[PDB]
């Protein structure tokens, strides 16, 4: 139960992975919408779980933060740098056409499959190590993925809001600024200018 | 049938004079004619559309002919800022010699009227230069009028009359209207701009004879197909440029400068060509949305069926709306009139702020006349839109086929809608009137510092958002660090920011508390007019006082004196009531516009700024003050050219007042009076040798509402037109 | 300042208005004996004028080029005295009146002849109910939550 | 006596008394606190 | 920069996507959305003589059913994207970061 | 002539007939109410459309309806 | 057996053209004679626009409400 | 010269003819 003392919704019995009874707006009242929401929630969770380290790790290294790493495309002759290497295809129209064709193909492949249970957990080629072996352990891994991904989503929100509250920052730069003086470096200064 | 009107046997059998009147007022209501069918309905409408188009072409042809044959056009082109244009000549055998003298002006041989329609600036801007060009135009339009009559006649004979199924093919008509009627027409117009109008702007006279020899651009066609279009934006006209000349002339045919031409004070012709080209592309690509004969496209019905929110807060959503609208010509006319009224006001608001015609912004009588013109047109069009919403609810609306969709739910909670429009109108009315009256009392007691003057800080903040510096809010486009400012610095922003911060033009005029108050009066008028019309449409099928109203039709006198009294209970009566409020609202709008500009044009902006915050200021410093030249158009000491506006000014005052008769006196009084008159005629020797063929009766109840509203409106419009034109043109500034 | 205005304490036009007003009243004052009652009245109007302009200058009102106060209703915290604060006062009083009238109508609605107390006021009941308006925001909020504020299925 | 209090409770009379009191109040408030475009006490 | 290159690439990629990628989606949507109909029946059955769709042109010996109309639609897209990239490359426009 | 109709909500109080100033309406036998009578409009060619009958009906909603229609010398109340 | 609702019962008016539509009224007497098309007699707290406070309704036009 | 022909033509002759003709059509009995 997400909120002790609160009656769980009628349609949330706790059986689903990551189902703690949280839908205060009753957005899953219709079952079709709820299933679609489980799929989409997992998609966001996995994009976030991939994108958070892609945001943090290049910052720990000498490379720019996640904001600076997008900046060459604003200027016309822009060329990307992967690990300091001016990659030749780094021009914006190149990687842009590449990204459109590749992403569009893959994601549209997800659009043209309706199991619907495979739209959440397809497996097969995407489970070569076969972690779907024990359905108990596979379901516990479902709770694992859902909580990890929700955590990553919250973290991403923290990164975007910190970026708005300190334009041209880094999550770890913000963290270090806090570690300097935690009692005088806080969200309190942003909430209260 | 058996006599006029042949379309109504019930009217032809009327022995009274009513038969004639109602024969006229019902001639176009085809659905009420005897033996009407759907096919006859659609076919009569279609032919009527061709007839209208023919009227429009013939009218513009007449304007062209008269400017060419009696006007100043050729002389006006050489000196746009010192030649009064000529509408047409005056041949009136009632003129005394002083009228012949005083109306002879504009450098003409006899009395003439100065045109305030602004067709000289338009035709000059689009490339017309000689009276010969105008004659070619007029004959071309007379030709088009004739072919309109020809097609309308043609589609009334069988095998040329279309089936109703063809009229109800909505997807095809939308594809052709978007892609062809909107898109291709706009594209061709861009053609005329780059081939004729822009050359004429650079000194080149391009006509049908030589337009194949001349290139529109030195490199043209080739940079278009290569995909390097910027070569067309390359060499624009110089900021020092003379419009009829090659001085400062560039070669660019498509630009996005953003401001005005410094000489003509109007939009850049290359800007306008680029505009019509781009929106033409948008209409072309957008006109491929719906499905016809090729196995691709949308079923509008299916899209409407699909847009039903889960959770059911809109019930069944938009299901059944495709047939509800496609089967109801009144629904279609309502949507068309609503949209057309919005964009008519939009035209009014954008043509005074962003003038598109050379040397039109300096002609102040024309700018005022056009703004007033289009705002009143827009008002009437809006009232009509709601009228046909109501007529839809009565004649075409099928409750079972719209069950629990959004449209039926409008009726289902009509009391919340009507009651909240009533609340908004009461709040706006109480407080706008209250603040005006407070300020008037303060100025009466000599304490202007006690007024309630609220800064229109939200609109001011929007003007700052546009880059106006008058208020120092330092927001986007008004601020240096704004991404919105950086993104457009290289394109339109230099010309735009240049134009908005020029103090002479009407581009986002500076606003103060006087503008706050009138804007809230305008809000009041929109809300009250809308309240009347919406209540009329939603109560057209019935109320608690008349639950069976749908069975009585759109227009009926009333339901008798029972149940408390029921006068003006029909939907038509709600329209009739709302027209008064529309005339009031557009009166406030146009008073506002004309006073703000007439003070701007005099360099005396302060007079508006200080005097518009109390109503005596409007009465004394606007109407009373600017009637001075008008009311002296003729007097015991002589006449001048303003006499026609003085006369008309009273004419309106008369017609308006005559309307009051039909609106205050009701029928029974006149019916008894006419009975005494019938007795008088029959008992008078020599005269009783003459007998009436139609029994004289008093006008109908509804008929009197209409006749009185028409007098009220004609007097309204003619009065304000006389004052507007005389007060501006008399000063010309 | 805000909207291009200037504080009335810094406005030349504002001080010119105060000057011209006072000199006008003094022009009227020159006609009467200084001991007379018209004289004392014009002096009282003069003192009231000075009090007026001095107070508008003190409390931070911005002026236009007209030399007259303009009110900032945007919500800017420097000008809550010009709208937001008198506005909250108004909403308190209006809510009081309407809440009391509603209390009266509910109180008489089950009487044998309700209209009888609408044309002849039950003043004892009214006096009992007038001071419910003091706590009208709590009462109306509690009714909104409890479902007693809005009639069911209307 | 009872009938007279009843008459004095009738709509127009109660209205004149009520608005007359309100008018005296507002007049005196504008007498001790004249002019005032704002709530100055903040 | 080369118009033939960009137009050929964009149009070839558009035809390709419409042929091997988005074809099934296209067909299931144009099938479930179906022909426009007035009063519960198609415009042609309702009596519009010119509302009969053209089944001759829609027949194609292309195995999957890709026909002239598909060519026209997707090729139109490819040319609009193509002239978009062409016109946008010769701009010289650059936003101030 | 104006159309006049009666609806079976009629309770047969006779007031529409009593109110009519041109004698358009009658009371005919019927079994649907206690008064065992229902109104009728057999002479609408004399109907002038004043709706005194409608003012007289106690039924909610009305059981007489006057639908003003094609005008005649009789419906316009002309004595000339 | 008695037809219609009990006398004194509160009923909701379902006749759409009734002034008291979706309101309530008290039952007075239900005429047990069949062939009477509108046997239910309802009295109302408020007069309608004809200053009438009672009206007869059909059995399917009244809905007993407590 | 031409206005001296067409102003009375459409301001006198045309309204007289149109009013008389419309009068006849409107008073006709079939
Ligand atoms: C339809 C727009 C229109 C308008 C509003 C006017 C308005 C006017 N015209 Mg003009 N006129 C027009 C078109 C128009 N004209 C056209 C297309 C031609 C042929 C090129 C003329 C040729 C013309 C001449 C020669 C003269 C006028 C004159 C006049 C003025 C006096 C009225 C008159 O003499 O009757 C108008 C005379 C006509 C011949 C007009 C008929 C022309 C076409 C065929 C109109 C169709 C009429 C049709 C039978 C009825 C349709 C009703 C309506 C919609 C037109 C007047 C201000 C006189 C003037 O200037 O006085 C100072 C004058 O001498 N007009
Ligand atoms: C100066 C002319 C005038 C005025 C003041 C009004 C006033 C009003 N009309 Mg009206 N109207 C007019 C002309 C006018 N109309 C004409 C010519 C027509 C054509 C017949 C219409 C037709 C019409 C329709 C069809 C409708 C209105 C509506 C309204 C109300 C609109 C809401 C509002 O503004 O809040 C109130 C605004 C006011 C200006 C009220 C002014 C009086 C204040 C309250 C004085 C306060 C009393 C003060 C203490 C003095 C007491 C005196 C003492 C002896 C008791 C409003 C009361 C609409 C409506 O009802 O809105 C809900 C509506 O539907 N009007
Ligand atoms: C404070 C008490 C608490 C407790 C009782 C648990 C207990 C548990 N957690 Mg949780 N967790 C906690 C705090 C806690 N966590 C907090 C504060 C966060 C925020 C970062 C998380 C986020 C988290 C994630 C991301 C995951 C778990 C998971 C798990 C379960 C897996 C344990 C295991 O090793 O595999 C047996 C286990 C029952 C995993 C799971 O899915 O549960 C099956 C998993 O992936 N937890
Ligand atoms: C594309 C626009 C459009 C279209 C095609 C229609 C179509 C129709 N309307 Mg609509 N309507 C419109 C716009 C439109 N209207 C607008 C803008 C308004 C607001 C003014 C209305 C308000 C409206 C109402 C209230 C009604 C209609 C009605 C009708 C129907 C019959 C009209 C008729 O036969 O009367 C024939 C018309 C005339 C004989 C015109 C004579 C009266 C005019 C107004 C006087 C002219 C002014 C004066 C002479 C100017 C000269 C002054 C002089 C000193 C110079 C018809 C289907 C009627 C209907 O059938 O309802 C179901 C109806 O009652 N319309
Ligand atoms: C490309 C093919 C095509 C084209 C060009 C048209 C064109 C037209 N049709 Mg048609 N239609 C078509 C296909 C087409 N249709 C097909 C295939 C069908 C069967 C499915 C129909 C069935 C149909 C019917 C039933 C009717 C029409 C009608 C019309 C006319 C509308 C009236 C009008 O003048 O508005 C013109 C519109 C514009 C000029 C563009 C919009 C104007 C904008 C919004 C406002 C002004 C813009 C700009 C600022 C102007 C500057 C002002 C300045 C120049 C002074 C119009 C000329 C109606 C008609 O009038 O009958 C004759 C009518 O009844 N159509
Ligand atoms: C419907 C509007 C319209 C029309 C009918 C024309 C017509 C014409 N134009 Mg024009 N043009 C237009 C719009 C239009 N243009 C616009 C909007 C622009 C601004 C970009 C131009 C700018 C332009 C230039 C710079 C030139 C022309 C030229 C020409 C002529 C030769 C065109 C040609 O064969 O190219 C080739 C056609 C094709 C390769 C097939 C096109 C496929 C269609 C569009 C689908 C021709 C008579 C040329 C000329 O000789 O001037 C007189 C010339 O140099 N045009
Ligand atoms: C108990 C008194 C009372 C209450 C609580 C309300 C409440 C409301 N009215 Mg109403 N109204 C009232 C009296 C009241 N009204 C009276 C006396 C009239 C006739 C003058 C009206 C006429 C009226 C109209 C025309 C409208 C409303 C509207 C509204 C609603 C929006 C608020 C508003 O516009 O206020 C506006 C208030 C007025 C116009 C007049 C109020 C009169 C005084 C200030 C209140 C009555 C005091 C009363 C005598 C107290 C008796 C004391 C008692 C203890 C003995 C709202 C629910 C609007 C609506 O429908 O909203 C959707 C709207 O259109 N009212
Ligand atoms: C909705 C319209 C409206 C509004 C917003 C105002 C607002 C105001 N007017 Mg104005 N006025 C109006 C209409 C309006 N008036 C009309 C229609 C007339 C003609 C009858 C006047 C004539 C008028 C005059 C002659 C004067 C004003 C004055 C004032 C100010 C007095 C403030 C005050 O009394 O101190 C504060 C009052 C209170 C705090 C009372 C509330 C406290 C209650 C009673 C008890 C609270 C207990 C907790 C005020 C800002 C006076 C002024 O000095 O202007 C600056 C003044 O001289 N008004
Ligand atoms: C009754 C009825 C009817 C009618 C109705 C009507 C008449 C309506 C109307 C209406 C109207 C008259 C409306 C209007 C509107 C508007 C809107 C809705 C707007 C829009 C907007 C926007 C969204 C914008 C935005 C923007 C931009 C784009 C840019 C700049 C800035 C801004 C923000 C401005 C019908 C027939 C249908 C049916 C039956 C019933
Ligand atoms: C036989 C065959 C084949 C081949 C095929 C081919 C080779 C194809 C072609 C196709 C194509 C190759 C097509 C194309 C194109 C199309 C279209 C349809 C187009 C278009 C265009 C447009 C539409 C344009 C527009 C515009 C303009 C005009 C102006 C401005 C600009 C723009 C863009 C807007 C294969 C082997 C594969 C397989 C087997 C069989
Ligand atoms: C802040 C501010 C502002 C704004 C405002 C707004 C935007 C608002 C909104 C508002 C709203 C949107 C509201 C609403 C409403 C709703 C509803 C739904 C209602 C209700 C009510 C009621 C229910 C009442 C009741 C009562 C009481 C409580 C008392 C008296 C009696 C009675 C019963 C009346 C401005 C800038 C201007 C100025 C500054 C400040």
């Amino acid at each position: 139960d997400w909120m002790p003392g609160q009656p769980r919704p009628s349609y949330l019995d706790g059986s689903a992975p990551g189902d703690f009874g949280f839908d205060p707006l009753r957005l899953g009242e219709v079952p079709e919408n709820l299933e679609r929401f489980k799929e989409s929630e997992l998609i966001h969770c996995r994009w976030a779980m991939l994108a958070v380290p892609g945001i943090l790790v290049p910052e720990a290294l000498g490379l720019g933060n996640w904001v600076k790493a997008q900046e060459w495309a604003a200027l016309p002759g822009g060329q990307a740098t992967y690990l300091g290497n001016p990659v030749p295809w780094g021009t914006l129209p190149t990687i842009l056409v590449i990204e459109f064709l590749s992403i569009a193909f893959v994601e549209h492949q997800r659009s043209m499959e309706k199991d619907p249970e495979k739209k959440k957990y397809p497996g097969g080629a995407f489970d070569p190590l076969g972690y779907s072996k024990d359905p108990k352990k596979f379901h516990e891994y479902k709770i694992k993925e859902v909580k990890n991904g929700r955590l990553a989503l919250l973290a991403f929100v923290g990164i975007c809001v910190q970026q708005s509250a300190y334009p041209g920052t880094g999550p770890l730069e913000n963290l270090a600024t806090h570690l300097a003086d935690p009692w005088h470096n806080t969200i309190g200064n942003v909430l209260i200018p | 049938a058996l006599r006029f009107p042949r379309f109504s046997q019930g009217l032809a059998q009327d022995p009274t004079t009513r038969r004639i009147w109602f024969g006229i007022a019902t001639a176009h209501d085809f659905e009420s004619h005897d033996d009407i069918t759907e096919g006859r309905l659609y076919q009569n409408i279609f032919a009527s559309h061709f007839g209208q188009l023919a009227i429009i072409f013939l009218w513009t042809s007449g304007n062209l002919f008269h400017v060419a044959w009696q006007g100043n056009f050729e002389a006006w082109v050489q000196d746009p800022l010192h030649v009064r244009p000529i509408a047409h000549a005056i041949w009136d055998p009632h003129f005394g010699q002083p009228a012949v003298e005083a109306f002879t002006r504009g450098g003409a041989l006899g009395p003439v009227n100065i045109a305030y329609s602004g067709v000289y600036q338009w035709w000059y801007t689009i490339g017309l230069r000689t009276n010969e060009d105008l004659y070619t135009g007029a004959i071309f339009l007379l030709f088009l009028s004739f072919i309109s009559l020809l097609a309308g006649w043609l589609h009334l004979q069988p095998k040329w009359k279309p089936s109703v199924s063809w009229f109800k093919n909505a997807e095809s008509r939308l594809n052709h209207h978007l892609s062809g009627l909107f898109g291709v027409s706009s594209l061709a117009w861009a053609g005329h701009l780059v081939h004729v109008a822009i050359p004429g702007s650079r000194g080149e006279y391009v006509r049908w004879n030589n337009f194949l020899s001349v290139l529109p651009h030195p490199q043209g066609l080739g940079p278009l197909f290569t995909g390097q279009w910027n070569l067309y934006a390359q060499n624009p006209d110089s900021s020092n440029h003379l419009f009829s000349t090659s001085q400062g002339a560039g070669t660019a045919i498509l630009t996005l400068l953003g401001g005005f031409h410094p000489q003509t004070q109007s939009l850049w012709l290359t800007d306008m060509a680029h505009h019509h080209l781009a929106i033409a592309i948008l209409f072309l690509i957008g006109g491929h949305m719906y499905r016809t004969n090729f196995g691709i496209g949308h079923s509008i019905k299916y899209i409407l069926e699909a847009h039903i929110p889960p959770g059911g807060r809109l019930g069944r959503g938009h299901k059944g709306l495709y047939d509800t609208i496609n089967n109801s010509i009144h629904f279609q006319l309502g949507l068309a009139l609503a949209s057309l009224g919005v964009i008519t006001s939009l035209v009014a608001q954008h043509m005074y702020s962003l003038p598109a015609y050379a040397f039109i912004a300096q002609d102040f009588t024309t700018q005022a006349a056009l703004y007033t013109h289009h705002q009143y047109i827009a008002g009437f069009i809006m009232t009509g839109a709601f009228a046909h919403g109501a007529i839809f609810f009565i004649r075409d609306y099928n409750p079972e086929q719209n069950a629990d969709n959004v449209l039926a739910r409008m009726l289902e909670h009509k009391e919340a809608i009507i009651s909240h429009l009533s609340w908004a109108s009461l709040f706006l009315g109480f407080h706008t009137l209250g603040l005006y009256v407070h300020n008037d009392v303060m100025l009466a007691f000599g304490t202007p510092e006690k007024q309630i003057l609220i800064e229109p800080i939200f609109a001011q903040w929007i003007q700052s958002a546009h880059g106006k510096t008058s208020y120092g809010f330092d927001v986007l486009l008004s601020s240096t660090n704004s991404p919105a400012l950086n993104a457009g610095r290289s394109i339109w922003l230099p010309g735009w920011l240049n134009a908005i911060n020029e103090n002479s033009n009407s581009l986002f005029l500076t606003i103060g508390p006087g503008d706050f108050l009138v804007h809230h009066a305008i809000a009041l008028g929109l809300h009250t007019t809308t309240l009347i019309l919406v209540k009329g449409a939603l109560d057209a099928r019935g109320s608690k006082l008349m639950p069976d109203k749908k069975d009585f039709g759109y227009s009926f006198p009333c339901d008798g004196p029972g149940r408390g009294g029921t006068c003006d209970i029909s939907a038509w009566d709600a329209f009739y009531l709302a027209v008064f409020w529309m005339l009031n609202t557009i009166g406030w709008v146009t008073f506002y516009w004309h006073w703000k500009h007439i003070t701007l044009w005099q360099g005396n902006v302060s007079q508006f700024n200080e005097s518009s915050t109390y109503l005596m200021g409007w009465l004394r410093d606007y109407l009373w003050l600017n009637s001075s030249q008008l009311i002296n158009g003729y007097n015991p000491f002589g006449m001048n050219s303003l006499s026609v506006w003085a006369w008309m000014f009273l004419f309106g005052h008369l017609v308006w007042a005559t309307g009051f008769m039909f609106l205050i006196s009701w029928r029974g009084y006149w019916q008894e009076l006419i009975e005494t008159l019938a007795w008088a005629h029959e008992r008078t020797p020599l005269a009783n040798l003459i007998r009436w063929r139609d029994k004289p009766v008093a006008l109908s109840i509804v008929q009197a509402r209409l006749v009185g509203l028409v007098h009220f409106s004609v007097g309204y419009i003619f009065t304000y037109a006389a004052f507007l034109i005389a007060s501006t043109s008399g000063k010309f500034g | 300042d805000i909207a291009g205005l200037t504080p009335c304490k810094d406005s030349k036009q504002f001080a010119k208005r105060e000057k011209q007003s006072i000199k006008k009243l003094e022009s009227s004052l020159k006609l009467y004996a200084p001991d007379s009652a018209p004289a004392l009245a014009i002096n009282a109007t003069i003192e009231k004028t000075k009090r007026r302009f001095d107070n508008y200058g003190k409390q931070g009102l911005l002026c236009g080029a007209d030399g007259l106060p303009h009110l900032i209703v945007s919500g800017d915290q420097r000008h809550w005295g010009e709208f937001i604060t008198p506005g909250i006062l108004f909403l308190y009083i209006a809510g009081w009146i309407g809440w009391v009238g509603r209390s009266y109508l509910i109180a008489i609605r089950d009487d044998k002849k309700p209209t009888q107390k609408e044309i002849i006021i039950d003043v004892p009941l009214a006096t009992r109910l007038v001071f419910r308006g003091f706590s009208w925001p709590i009462a109306a909020y509690r009714e909104l939550l409890n479902g007693e504020l809005v009639a069911k299925d209307v | 006596m009872r009938d007279l209090k009843t008459y004095l409770s009738v709509a127009p009379v109660a209205s004149t008394l009520w608005f007359a009191a309100l008018a005296g109040l507002l007049i005196e408030i504008n007498r001790f606190f004249p002019d005032a475009l704002t709530f100055p006490f903040f | 920069l080369n118009p033939s290159l960009v137009i050929s690439l964009s149009t070839g990629l558009s035809l390709f996507l419409g042929r091997f990628v988005f074809f099934n989606f296209q067909r299931e949507n144009v099938a479930k959305q179906g022909l426009p109909e007035q009063n519960g029946v198609t415009h042609f059955e309702a009596g519009d003589t010119r509302a009969k769709e053209y089944v001759s042109l829609l027949k194609s010996n292309d195995p999957v059913g890709f026909n002239i109309v598909d060519v026209l639609a997707w090729g139109s897209i490819g040319h609009i994207v193509a002239y978009y990239i062409l016109a946008t490359s010769s701009n010289g426009y650059d936003p101030k970061f | 002539s104006h159309s006049v109709k009666i609806y079976d909500t009629c309770i047969g109080c006779t007031q529409c007939v009593r109110a009519c100033p041109t004698d358009v309406l009658e009371m005919i036998p019927w079994g649907g109410c206690k008064a065992k009578q229902i109104a009728s409009a057999p002479r609408t060619e004399d109907c002038v459309g004043c709706k005194r009958c409608e003012s007289a009906c106690p039924t909610d909603f009305l059981s007489v309806r006057v639908y003003l229609w094609h005008e005649t010398t009789r419906s316009m109340g002309l004595a000339y | 057996p008695p037809i219609g609702p009990k006398r004194g019962a509160k009923v909701k008016i379902l006749r759409q053209e009734s002034y008291w539509y979706k309101g309530t009224g008290s039952v007075v007497a239900v005429d047990q004679d069949p062939n009477t098309r509108y046997p239910v007699v309802v009295r109302f707290n408020k007069v309608n626009y004809a200053n009438v406070s009672t009206n007869n309704y059909a059995l399917d036009e009244v809905e007993e409400v407590k | 010269n031409l206005p001296s022909l067409f102003v009375p033509l459409v301001g006198l002759l045309f309204p007289a003819v149109a009013m008389a003709s419309l009068f006849l059509h409107v008073e006709k009995r079939l």
